RNA sequence: UUUGCUCCACACAAUAUAGAUGGAUACGAAUAAGGCGUCCUUGUGGCGUCGCUGAACCAUAGCAGGCUAGCAACGGUGCACUUGGCGGAAAGGCCUUGGGUGCUUGCUGGCGAAUUGCAAUGUCAUUUUGCGUGGGGAUAAAUCAUUUGUAUACGACUUAGA
RNA sequence: GCAGUCAAGCGUUCAUAGCGACAUUGCUUUUUGAUUCUUCGAUGUCGGCUCUUCCUAUCAUACCGAAGCAGAAUUCGGUAA
RNA sequence: AGAACUGGCGAUGCGGGAUGAACCGAACGUAGAGUUAAGGUGCCGGAAUACACGCUCAUCAGACACCACAAAAGGUGUUAGUUCAUCUAGACAGCCGGACGGUGGCCAUGGAAGUCGGAAUCCGCUAAGGAGUGUGUAACAACUCACCGGCCGAAUGAACUA
RNA sequence: GGCCAGCAUCAGUUUUGGUGGCAGGAUAAAUCCAUAGGAAUGUAGCUUGCCUCGGUAAGUAUUAUAGCCUGUG
């Protein structure tokens, strides 16, 4: 249909500064600085009042306007990650063999090490992406917590941990063992 | 067929001893020239009434010029066209300054979107939508908003020379 | 309009650039193409990789050394396009092809010479925005070109040197512009402006 | 501490936008967008320069940075009046763009004797400028 | 080497020309963005300005560009010297110091041009080679034959021999 | 010969895990025909042996999805020569 | 493989369909100039990287008749339409709150508690509430949905066509 | 006299520009002018509501401190 103009609003809270040169977005907040290259989308950013950015697509087709809202969501996630942070809680699930998850170092590289998954003698190692913090939750049995500014990095680190523990050659409806994301929220409570 | 003109064509169904002064049927035909206009008149008249060019006569043919060719109008266009597997009526809307321009746009659009050639299309009606909010197509409605402005991003300048020494810009 | 035209191949839509260049050589113009690794091809990198693999499987069955030769370097890919658009089996086509040089990066003969572009072959002017395109250097590396890193390193070095040259030139140009801005209200300058200069 | 977003200001297809006709019967005259037909088509009117009121493809004109207040659909007399009040011709002639067009037309109009005089004057100005550049 | 070889300079003979006829005139990156100028609190900063093509810029007057006389200014430019630096991707080029010499159309004079007859590319470029005149430089190998067998149909290979 | 579509039914209940009637759309040229265009001043007529290469409609091996996949075994399917 | 009519090839070059007896165009003495046919005009290749409105992104894209193949059936890919509906008297989505009394209704089911269940989908209060929409439990207790509200703000749903 | 050309004025064929006078149509339609009537993507004005300059929102209001549409001449 080639809609004349489509636009989305990105709300900027008080303690956040958004610097957008051509299509490289830098978001600065209390928790840190995030950066995203969006030169692949052909959108136009415009600051309105220092609390509102508008992102627009002119003469855009269906896919172009579909990507506009994706741009808005990505910038919103950047802002949410520098203000509230992102935290993913994963639970270990096993029928018989306890899963042994720890943090080890290889040349100072901070791997999540998984042993005894379904009795395996193989040691699985999932690197920790920079910016992601791993904390093992006390008062909850078999819970690993991944926290960070970038939802992309924390969710991909959690997904790597989940994927490393896929069951092979078994009915997965029965052999349900693995490390599964049980919660995805923010670092700051009740916000 | 070409850049269109609109003609009124009036034909007669030639008088006989029993029926002098026959009924003088008129049509509005979009065609590139008067020959095609009269051919189209006989085509549609043969579709409608018991007559043909051999048993009838063209009483008049007159180009109808747009009354206000320099005012932008919204047109509702009812067409009937043959697809590859059937016949369909469709209603479309075209923004243009004249009926002939709207009909040229319509033929282009039918050929582009439904691969319907001129021979497969009947223009049932072209009418100015006098009142906005009777425009019922979004691709026309979006141009009827107040204070409509829009940029033209990524301007491409046509070079008159093979080689440029500047690494051009698409600013506008 | 020059004895040699040096085309900076960066972002230049290999087929359209090849068409322009082939016509230029056949018309008798000497062409030097630089930065062939930064040429573009419309379509996804995976598409163009698949096309090159279709090219790769073609070979003389009884002796592969007779078959079509699959050159991996970006300059030779561009050369293949040009040769396919030149009548290369005739003496005229041979002469046209000797009127051509293609390089990865900008080697020392041409790094201090003016580079031109071809607007009718430029990707940013030709391709619809949002259309995916391939970079010749990436494609060439994927199909077995060995010198992407060396070319990139030498290009970074050349860019440092060329930026220093341009800083000096910009300073001198500002000086000349100031000296022309002064004596712009002179009688000679007013007469020149009256005549259009 | 303030958000910075580069504005990237475009020339807008809008009623009152001044355009320069680049090809056609007008070919170098100023006209005003009277209203917008489609994404690619506008109704323009150039009554001061002699551009007839017409629907034109946006690819046949180049938008100028000049705009003036004009109501949508304004007729030719109204366009003329508002154009005169906004003094569009003076604003356009003051721009480097129109000055460049005029300079290229003047250079095209130079005779051979005038070109010789241009050479002599350029040599004189060059002597002065090179001396100044060596001094500084 | 019945004076051989090489380099440079000059002259003379050839030899051709995928095709000179003012100058290939150097940022990088982006293009839903940039260039330049300027300012500061030096940034993804503010302000100003430009584009809308090189239709530019530079160069360009003088018997294919002669011979002369001045003015003005210490500029521009050619040459051969020369100071130092940078350049290895195919550098073989780029920049810079100093003096010398010529030209200078920045400006103002004096003389010359004709008859190539009303046009005729009306010969102005550079590619190789040879020769002669000077200057400078250096003073071997390879193959056959013989020999080895790490080789081998023959060639080839791989060894040895003042 | 191989592969689709529909889905009445089978599959304890459940059309489609796996199948699938009545119909119907195709593909292939490893079947056999049909034809008689080439060859009757001659293209050496079975099979095997030997050897190379190609195809994929994959038997195995690699990695996977599905199941009427608890395990084991197996079946259906994908990328794959 | 066999007939009808015509036009062809055979017997025929020429321009076009890359190529080809038959197709398209056009039939032919030797030349010059002009204009065209069919077919083309990015480059090969003579001729607009012409103008204009749309459509299409293909991890097997498509690209001019004869002709050198592809079908049924499918796809919230994307485009344009047909018809029927909902909707500022607030449409669909999401979130939040409730979602009854009689009544754990009767019948029974081993155990059913609005819901393994069987008939009626009972009345009242109703904005709404179905003897319930489903789940859960041996049953329960309990949830959950339809449903109704709050927010939200203008579009939405379905079946079809190509 | 032979060979090869240059220009001018013509003739035959043709190609490519500049410019003049007419004819027709709805004696183009338009624009423009005048007039009558309208509504809106509602201009001025006016009322209600905000408050960061002072502007904005909702109504009313058919030319006013913009205009436009239609008919007629
Ligand atoms: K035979
Ligand atoms: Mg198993
Ligand atoms: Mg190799
Ligand atoms: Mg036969
Ligand atoms: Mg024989
Ligand atoms: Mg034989
Ligand atoms: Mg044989
Ligand atoms: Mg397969
Ligand atoms: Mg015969
Ligand atoms: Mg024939
Ligand atoms: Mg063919
Ligand atoms: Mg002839
Ligand atoms: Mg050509
Ligand atoms: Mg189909
Ligand atoms: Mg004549």
């Amino acid at each position: 249909m080639k809609y004349i103009q489509t636009e989305q609003q990105i709300e900027v809270p008080e303690g956040v500064t958004v610097s957008i040169k051509s299509r490289i977005v830098k978001v600065v907040g209390p928790r840190g600085t995030l950066t995203k290259n969006l030169k692949h989308i052909d959108v136009t950013f415009t600051k309105v009042n220092n609390q509102l950015i508008k992102v627009a697509v002119h003469n855009g087709g269906r896919k172009h306007v579909a990507a506009l809202r994706t741009v808005k969501s990505l910038v919103d996630n950047m802002i949410t990650g520098v203000t509230k942070g992102y935290k993913y809680k994963m639970r270990y699930v096993y029928a018989h063999f306890p899963i042994n998850v720890n943090i080890v170092e290889k040349d100072g590289a901070k791997f999540i090490e998984v042993r005894n998954f379904l009795g395996d003698k193989k040691i699985r190692n999932v690197p920790v992406r920079d910016g992601v913090t791993i904390e093992f939750s006390t008062n909850v049995k078999d819970e690993i917590v991944l926290s960070g500014n970038s939802v992309e990095d924390v969710s991909q680190n959690a997904a790597d941990l989940q994927q490393i523990c896929r069951v092979r050659n078994k009915d997965i409806r029965k052999f349900l063992d693995g490390i599964y994301v049980s919660h995805k929220g923010f670092i700051t409570e009740d916000l | 067929m070409a850049h269109f003109k609109e003609y009124q064509v009036i034909g007669r169904r030639l008088p006989t001893e029993s029926v002098p002064e026959p009924k003088l049927f008129r049509m509005r035909i979009f065609a590139s020239n008067e020959v095609i206009a009269k051919s189209r008149y006989w085509y549609f008249l043969q579709k409608l009434h018991k007559v043909k060019k051999a048993s009838g006569e063209i009483v008049s043919i007159n180009q109808i010029n747009e009354a206000h060719p320099t005012k932008v109008k919204n047109f509702g266009v009812w067409v009937r066209y043959d697809s590859r597997s059937g016949t369909h009526n469709m209603y479309k809307e075209i923004r243009d300054v004249s009926r002939v321009a709207a009909v040229e746009t319509l033929y282009q659009d039918m050929a582009a979107r439904h691969r319907a050639r001129f021979r497969s299309i009947h223009i049932l009606k072209v009418a100015e939508i006098e009142k906005t909010a009777d425009v019922k197509r979004q691709y026309v409605k979006q141009f009827l908003t107040k204070d409509l402005k829009f940029p033209l991003p990524h301007r491409v300048q046509k070079s008159t020379k093979t080689f440029s020494y500047k690494r051009p810009s698409t600013f506008y | 309009v020059e004895p040699v035209v040096v085309i900076d191949g960066k972002g230049h839509l290999v087929g359209r650039l090849a068409s322009v260049v082939a016509k230029q050589l056949l018309n008798g113009q000497k062409i030097v193409v630089v930065r062939a690794e930064e040429l573009n091809i419309s379509g996804e990198f995976f598409r163009n990789k698949l096309k090159y693999h279709d090219f790769l499987r073609k070979a003389t069955a009884f002796n592969k050394t007779r078959g079509p030769f699959h050159f991996r370097a970006p300059s030779r890919i561009f050369y293949k396009a040009l040769r396919g658009m030149v009548s290369h089996k005739t003496a005229r086509g041979k002469a046209a092809l000797e009127r051509l040089k293609v390089f990865e990066g900008i080697p020392p003969p041409y790094d201090k010479k003016k580079r031109v572009v071809v607007p009718q072959a430029l990707r940013v002017l030709r391709l619809k925005p949002g259309r995916k395109y391939t970079t010749l250097g990436k494609l060439s590396t994927s199909v077995g070109w060995k010198y992407e890193d060396v070319v990139a390193k030498l290009e970074a070095k050349r860019k440092v040197s060329s930026a220093e040259y341009y800083a000096k030139k910009r300073a001198f140009t500002k000086k000349v512009a100031s000296a022309n801005a002064t004596a712009a209200e002179s009688d000679v300058a007013k007469q020149l402006a009256a005549l259009g200069y | 501490t303030d958000s910075i977003v580069k504005a990237s200001n475009w020339r807008l297809v809008e009623v009152g936008r001044v355009v320069l006709i680049k090809k056609g019967q007008s070919a170098g005259k100023l006209a005003a967008i009277v209203e917008i037909i489609d994404q690619k088509k506008v109704l323009i009117d150039g009554p001061k320069a002699g551009v007839p009121r017409q629907a034109i493809n946006l690819g046949q004109v180049v938008l100028t940075p000049l705009t003036f207040a004009l109501p949508r659909g304004a007729r030719t007399a109204t366009v003329s009046k508002k154009w005169a009040a906004a003094a569009v011709c003076e604003k356009w002639a003051a721009s480097s763009w129109a000055k460049k067009i005029a300079q290229r037309e003047r250079r095209a109009a130079l005779t051979d004797f005038e070109r010789f005089q241009v050479m002599v004057l350029r040599k004189q100005k060059r002597y002065t400028v090179k001396k100044a550049l060596a001094k500084a």
